[PDB]
């Protein structure tokens, strides 16, 4: 037998042979754009990073209401992020219990009317500001004296839904004494948190720091899971941060939080790559070893095609 | 802000064929428009939706495709219940500001 | 003959997945200032996986085209003495 | 959710109305607001409206700065106060945030004579 | 040649070739019932967890004393566990200390008659009833105060045996202000704990922790390891829990805490898979991937044939 | 004839544990609730383990099969071309 | 006549590292008494690729030397052919 | 073809196969001693720990300055190390943070003329002497009441300098109540340590613990990294075991931290097996799995021989 | 470990014997001890005993209102106490010792007896 | 409570034979039985544990099996220190209850 | 850092003359300085002024004293009768290896 | 103590060849030497160091090695300013412990 053709294959004697029609096995081109997943359309934190969706960014509004989605994708560096300088605990467990979360639904617990001898209005800052104007959070209160009285807050929630819940609460860390005297009446602060299974005891941290945003002053963030028929119990005496919107766990199943730069534009796509869309149906791929759903094996060579002919 | 201009207003038919409509675009809206009809008398309905798809309830008689720049509703099956007027809708970014068309009438010969 | 040689078996040549069924796929796992010391570790083991993998894909892949090719020179061979012989 | 209007009421030119877009059913503080004026020879027509966390509004560019919306979170209740005027005027409501599906839930109206 | 079998190989062309006599590698029978090891017998904790033989749990005193054994049996969601809520601390690196320790010795270094001014018997619950009537653990003591008063604890050990000890104490996280000056006197407490290689103070919490197993407080227990010629110092104040018996250690080895649920039977094994006994003498099995003793490597292949005959 | 090497080397057939004498031997350890990330990579990378050994012994069974029939082969053939040849 | 097929090929057959050339690099790392099963997990996992490295390099010169000791077989065996024929 | 030579080499059938001239791939030989690396010269700490010579021990004054270098050897079980007894904290990852810096600079931070109202030169102990007489270590300085005085300590520092610095600090763990009034007025006490993204307040322990090094008691360290533009600040009441020497960084390789002990002698070489300098050309080695710089693969197979000839 | 009885004494049917069974040598509130009773022509019986750590006593189901066992752990020592003697238990009296709790070896130390007379 | 009977009370014996005893179970003892060897005048002594395991000090002569529903102990050689009483005995549950035998003896023939 | 001493004095034979070796520019404290005369070469010993000693030369072992003070820039030296000439200063850098006395004094003549 | 003894003092020579130097070891100092170059009237300048190695400011005309035992110092080709007296020097122990030399004189012919 014999033909006429222009390929080539590599083998273990040689790397240069010349063969006749071969099969090749790796991928080399991409779609270079995202788009959505088996008709669920994903979620596009434009310039927000998590920590300021969760807790509730003033410049991030656009994401106040949200359908199902199949993935997370964010971009470097991002600069609206978290204004008031400070830290959420365990903010790397939290990005873990993410990617198996599909839905989201957000509830009102503790509405404001449920406050009848503490302030929730006045509790702006300029550094979160909106239009020009100062602002906060949208999702939690930052609770000040009113009529020169902090008094003690004994609050509870019992999980009466079958779903699960997710809280958000916080801790002020001020500067001097004179900050703190101003806010709250009471030198002395605690806070404590318990639940059937959590048990939790805090103070805050007068110090001095340097400026960071313009802003010499910290603050902290926890966060807990809350099962059925359960309750949760909150008591403090100040620097409280307290809780107004909670979030309910609807749906379980694979997603992926990816960190890209890639614009949005309108497809269907199922092997949806940190750079580049991928339809494809050959073994091998060769771009990103970190996908979303179904997708080919990841290798790092450039010559994977093997040989089927003579000669 | 975005002005849209309509097929002809005034288009008759009769009931055993397909009825087909037309909204236009000026700048660009990609694919944030929605659609109404509104029979005489009372508030107006939803049709096909997302500039493409559609909802719950509407039968499977009325259709319509588009996007891109050219938009249609290729209505078939003329049935004794499809006299109205409909109209044309979009929207913009962040806080949005919203614009609406003419409308269009098919009505009976 | 091919038909009856590769071209009818040319399903199996081109699964090379069903070896591949359980790959190590990567997960996203970050970790923050003061935990470098796993941080590392886990960079380290992912790196050293994908380097087994690629490894074995390669070899394999030389393998496959050198006995495909030792499989053509022997059917032209063994057609060649049988022809001889008759 | 099911949305209620005010009625009907008589004026004559030049004055206000304060037509209301009263509901209830769920969350009413994430959701988006808006008006259409039904004039009967001006087929659909747009106005504006509030989302109710942020505290503003977004005015048309037609009749720019003439009318004024604001929105009250405790009551479930929209207003808009508009200082050729006789026309009906619908309300609307539009869920979702970062995409658009359509003003699925409609009222009934509510009609205003102006007259002399 | 030529011959009649009846056996099978699979090989890199085919998959279904019959072929003569073979030499089988894999091994899949198996024995359903746990058994001896070299003839040391194991130990088989029924219902019981770990902490609850440790700690003395009432409804555990089949366990008060216990010959030399290989391995420790558990089962999946053991009944008894720890009565009364509450958690040890490094329980994981406890698990971890055992499955090297391979005998056991009880101790008594602290008796009854070293508590003058100490309560010693009133310290019962309705957690851990006995017969009915209620009880407590056995291998620690609860001090409650006598005749109003709760004098400051100095004790020390020195380990002037040739081998090591392990000491259990613990800490009572009482609910509420009054329970506290109820069980005890003095409101605010501490506990301290001095060795040559530790330094450790610790608090109680006072809060509301919704209701489990009926009971409301909580408890905390912490180990240690001590060395001949070392010393151990205990200084409290209150809310302690004070120990009675130690563990000497007197041999190192190898083990495993599994979990079954197979029954127990007389026999004769050498590898426990922790489904069942195996005794064979082919290179490969197949059944669990977590061994005691001497057993060939586990893959997950459904048949691993290897022929040696022709054709 | 096929004893003096087939059935004499079928220790070597038999006893593959003389070349897979050290093999990954899985161990059990226990993480509490909040350390999600440590037992997930212990799992994954337990697993990437168990998956590497079980396709090595299939890689090398599969050779053995079939450099056994090509040795039964080939020697056949060579016995039978000496006897011709004599 | 060696030198086009072995004399030639001498610099491929020796330095192997270019295809052994990614390598798990062992790198130190220290934990004190109260992190037990990390230590425990750091040592299990270095063992494993140091075993894993190698098993490939034992098994790649076994097959380096038959194929080798094959290949020698082979091309004096057909020369001897090739030189008989004519 | 046919030849003489007595070489073998081991094969897929057979072991003990003899074979022509092959080629040896596995190198086994070495220099067994310490030498060189590409001109840059070693640092060789003879009997000293790295917390040793970053706080300065008295007995270990030959590494007051040192010019760039490659690597670290230590030796085990090394006796100078550390004399007042106490620990480092995260002391591990600081020995992450070497083997990265191959250069240091001290530099003179906030001197011994700074402290006008606080004693510098009475601070010594028996623990750490030198030739007879007491002393204390040179990096750090120890703060002692003056004249019945410990009045609060509010300094900064700010690095104006395009480097980063690696500031030390400590607590002191007093024994009794009259140790710490001796040395301290005030009985309780605090300090803290306040940066753009460090937040700490500590508290000292008060307790009866052993004798080690004839020391009943205790100390602790902590280490920070600052950086440029930024700024720190400290503040304290108490126990303050104040700074006096940082360390710059001004260079930033490859580098690795060894244990060994192996003499030093005259060379140039280019890998440093732990054990032994190796110099050769096979890409394979059997020393040690830690190398430091390009050298060849580590395997553990005793004969690496691969056949080159025929018969 | 050494299981030395008490003694030896007589008194008229109808009464009650505080026989004892000291010891020493070792911890006595782990361990397991019985009692076994010996009539002249009635071979070898049983009644029970106590585990000194928990405060019970499992008792004979063939006379299980008869005796009555407790144990004190600060001084190595057990009792019994039979009331109603008849004409019918007039013969000697055996203390054991079996060690381990989870398994059966065997009643290793057992000691010399006490002596009683019925008439 | 279980109920035990042995082999008969009286078997004459002399040296150069062998004997062999044996007590039977009612309802079920899974490896429970020790035994026992009364010379007359001393108290009693023990012998074979768990009805199968040896034990210090008792020497090589003396032996048996069981195990089952059948329980035995074997002799090999008599010897003139062999005659004595040798009885049964078992355990209960966790609550512990006993129960022995009625005993066997054994005399020169 | 450049060194500069004290100058020239003359005084009756068998007393001491205090010989400076002032210098400026760097961290004092961890710096390795000598003495060299010239009344060859000859050596004394001088101070690292961190530790607070000296290593006197075993030729004269109780002839010299050395002290330094790490507030000024300044070694002193103390020579308490044939002298009639210079004596220089003198300073090598680092502490576990040598390398050589780089910076060299320019000179102090006592008669 | 550690002595040293150098080249012979006088040495007259004429420019147009090498001259070469040396000094005695006694004890081992191993490789912690030092050399100079002192003309008259001023201090010397450190030469070569390591007892081996040169620094900058050195012309390349000098050079010289040997560490062990051997001391060398040799020029390539003789220029007019290389007239001077030079030494030779050591150290000692961990704290510091000096020695000087004699010295040698190159003189011009």
């Amino acid at each position: 037998h014999a033909n006429n053709s222009t390929e080539q294959v590599d083998t273990i004697m040689e790397k240069n042979v010349t063969v006749t029609h071969a099969q090749d096995i790796l991928e080399k081109t991409h779609n270079g754009k995202l788009c959505d997943l088996n008709g669920v359309k994903p979620l596009i934190l434009k310039d927000c990073s998590v920590a300021g969706w969760l807790l509730g960014n003033p410049m991030c509004d656009e994401f106040i209401r949200v359908p199902e989605w199949s993935y997370i994708v964010e971009r470097a560096n991002p600069a609206n992020d978290l204004c008031f300088p400070g830290s959420l605990n365990d903010y790397e467990e939290l990005k873990h219990m993410l990617s198996r979360i599909n839905h989201f639904e957000k509830i009102q617990i503790i509405p404001k009317s449920s406050w009848p001898n503490h302030e929730t209005s006045l509790g702006v800052s300029a550094a979160c500001p909106y239009q020009g104007a100062p602002s906060f959070f949208r999702n939690v209160v930052w609770l000040i004296k009113k009529n020169d009285a902090y008094p003690t807050i004994k609050i509870s929630y019992n999980n009466t839904n079958r779903e699960d819940l997710l809280i958000l609460w916080g801790i002020h860390h001020s500067n001097n004494a004179e900050e703190q005297t101003n806010l709250y009446k009471n030198p002395i602060t605690y806070i404590s948190v318990g639940t059937s299974t959590l048990n939790q005891r805090l103070a805050p941290k007068i110090a001095t720091r340097s400026q960071v945003n313009g802003q010499r002053g910290r603050m902290d963030f926890f966060w807990t899971i809350l099962k059925p028929d359960d309750a949760i119990h909150f008591e403090s005496n100040g620097n409280f941060i307290a809780p107004e919107y909670a979030y309910k766990i609807v749906k379980k199943g694979d997603s992926t939080i990816m960190k890209s730069g890639v614009e949005y534009g309108h497809c269907n796509t199922k092997c949806q790559t940190p750079v580049g869309a991928i339809n494809s149906s050959m073994p091998f791929h060769n771009i990103h070893p970190l996908t979303i759903g179904e997708c080919p094996k990841y290798v790092k060579s450039n010559k994977l095609v093997l040989a089927t002919g003579l000669r | 802000e975005i002005v849209l201009t309509q097929s002809p207003v005034t288009l008759s038919l009769s009931p055993g064929e397909r009825a087909t409509l037309s909204c236009r675009a000026s700048q660009s809206v990609s694919r944030f428009l929605a659609w109404y009809q509104q029979k005489p008398g009372q508030a107006p309905r939803l049709l096909f939706y997302d500039a493409s798809t559609r909802a719950t309830g509407i039968p499977a008689r009325f259709s319509g495709t588009g996007s891109g720049t050219d938009f249609t509703l290729t209505i078939s099956g003329l049935e004794p219940e499809d006299f109205a007027v409909y109209y044309c809708q979009q929207r913009s970014n962040w806080p949005p500001e919203y614009s609406f068309g003419q409308g269009t009438k098919l009505e009976i010969k | 003959s091919t038909q009856k040689a590769i071209d009818g078996v040319t399903n199996k040549v081109n699964s090379i997945i069903d070896k591949m069924n359980t790959q190590f796929e990567a997960v996203g796992r970050e970790f923050n200032n003061l935990e470098r010391r796993i941080e590392n570790l886990n960079k380290k083991m992912e790196d050293g996986f994908l380097d087994v993998w690629t490894y074995n894909a390669e070899l394999l892949v030389l393998m496959e085209n050198e006995r495909t090719l030792d499989f053509h020179d022997s059917n032209v061979k063994n057609l060649y003495d049988k022809v001889r012989l008759q | 959710v099911q949305l209620v209007q005010s009625g009907a009421e008589v004026k004559k030119p030049g004055s206000s109305v304060k037509v209301s877009c009263k509901a209830s059913g769920g969350t009413f503080s994430i959701y988006t607001f808006t008006w259409v004026r039904q004039a009967p020879g001006h087929g659909l027509e747009w106005m504006g409206g509030i989302l109710p966390i942020s505290g503003s509004a977004k005015y048309a560019q037609k009749f720019l700065g003439r009318v004024t919306i604001t929105a009250d979170e405790s009551t479930s209740t929209v207003y808009m106060e508009l200082s050729e005027d006789t026309a009906i005027y619908y309300c609307a409501r539009d869920p979702y945030s970062n995409y658009f599906y359509g003003l699925d839930v409609w009222g009934q109206g509510t009609t205003v004579t102006v007259s002399s």
